[PDB]
């Protein structure tokens, strides 16, 4: 009879046509956008790795620069971590000086990827993220993050993953933004 | 025993290592100006937004994040707008600074948890409890007290 | 036992809770100046539409829904064009002094039931049926007498 | 019976249909 | 048994879907 094909090329319609719409999502959500974040993930490693440590520790002070002693939010430096390091990535192709060979090149160059990067992305500043790193430039107090202590760590073979906030010696009060301000405050009142 | 009383003897006799619970607690709440009535604000020139700011781009993003051995990171366009319009629209209203200042008050502000044009008394969590700061009465040395002294122990 | 006579006593000699459910009926309907023609508003600057509104983007909405790490939510085109063009012509006279006045006035007629340019008397459901109030004979004293004692049992 | 066409057509859809898309990538952007 | 199919319709994929991907570069690339 010809029920046959209507009960044999249904099934096959029904069948190979849902699966084939749902291994399509599987692939593109579950396989290849984790699997195109992988290997961009592995990119800051192959190359930038020598940036790296020099980005994440500078990374360190400015967020200790911008908090200062209040907790910060360890899920949303995730966030800010890599804008950061696309500043450093974008000022690191353009150098043919090295980063170990002239390091306050980079932190004239990277903050200021950074103090426009932030401001483009930002709209609101609660924190002031934007507001604190101009006056990192305007006032020059970037130059405590080059310092005896601070060029040991980024000479040294650790890679970027390993430096953490504890690795990065804090600086001395005189130096930090905070006391920067206040200090600032005092004199013009 | 009163709120106003015993930061007028803070300098003179008692430190701060004496005073009562109860007493602690009174004096990292908020003062009797809380509370009062008072609807006005002004110079509204805050740091905390960016007029340059703009949308996610989600193909700008998309290509930063597979590091595509770029030059540039951001987009450049309403930051170089906003440039342009300082030099034209303000050189006739000539140079204005906002950083010899206002900038530097607003960020000690910010460290304290009191937004840019808050004239109040304003909270921040030191330790395990809230203390009520504000521009004028920053009580810092009850900061000094409630960070150090209370490492280890309780208070409230 | 006329509306017009009542609000005159409410003050000297009797309370809201002796009136008839006639009379309290009568007192929530409008006045005489209700459907007597005056066919003129003015002062056409009114705080409810937004001249920076706009359109539903729907690939920003679509963007914003998938909660993708981002940064800033609104277009903040429309919003930064008002704010520039504020400022070109802003300065012939800039403090213009109304931008209170202007506001709280309309806003305390929001939560009247009022429009804001609306000078003529405006319903508001309280419990079980509508008080007509207007700018002028706000009927406060209705209202706080058909919420209070009006909770449980049942007026017309 | 009808259980061994959803038995043969639907590994035939799970077997087809994602090498289909692994060789796509690795035809793109492995090869070309 | 179910394994030949998972044997046969494996390399129907695996040898259709890279040459029909590398003939239409000869094609569009190398002819047209």
């Amino acid at each position: 009879g010809y029920g046959d094909l209507a009960a044999t090329s249904a099934l096959t319609t029904v069948i190979k046509d849902p699966i084939s719409l749902t291994i399509k999502d599987i692939y593109e959500h579950g396989v290849k956008n984790p699997f195109t974040k992988i290997i961009h993930k592995l990119k800051k490693f192959i190359r930038y790795r020598k940036v790296l440590r020099w980005s994440r520790m500078w990374w360190v002070l400015l967020v200790r620069e911008i908090v200062g002693d209040n907790t910060i939010e360890k899920k949303t430096e995730k966030a800010l971590r890599e804008i950061w390091d696309q500043c450093t990535i974008a000022v690191y192709n353009n150098t043919l000086n090295a980063v170990e060979s002239k390091p306050l090149l980079f932190l004239h160059g990277i903050l200021n990827e950074c103090r426009n990067n932030f401001a483009t992305k930002l709209r609101q500043d609660p924190s002031l993220i934007v507001a604190k790193i101009d006056q990192i430039i305007k006032s020059q107090i970037y130059r405590f993050w080059v310092s005896e202590p601070y060029l040991k760590i980024g000479r040294s073979h650790t890679l970027y993953t390993h430096i953490t906030p504890d690795a990065v010696p804090q600086l001395p009060k005189e130096c930090t933004l905070k006391h920067l301000s206040s200090y600032m405050e005092e004199k013009l009142k | 025993s009163v709120k106003d009383i015993k930061k007028l003897i803070e300098e003179g006799i008692l430190d701060y290592e004496d005073l009562t619970e109860n007493e602690l607690r009174k004096l990292a709440k908020p003062d009797d100006n809380f509370y009062e009535l008072s609807p006005y604000a002004s110079d509204e020139k805050d740091l905390s937004l960016n007029e340059t700011s703009g949308l996610t781009n989600e193909q700008l993003k998309n290509f930063l994040g597979q590091n595509g051995t770029y030059h540039m990171s951001y987009d450049s366009k309403s930051i170089d707008y906003a440039k342009q319009k300082k030099s034209e629209k303000k050189e006739d209203q000539q140079e204005d600074d906002d950083g010899f200042y206002d900038a530097y008050k607003q960020i000690k502000n910010s460290y304290d948890g009191i937004p840019n044009n808050f004239n109040h008394e304003a909270p921040q969590l030191i330790g395990n409890n809230y203390v009520f700061t504000s521009i004028y009465d920053t009580k810092e040395n009850l900061i000094k007290f409630l960070k150090k002294n209370s490492e280890y122990d309780l208070y409230d």
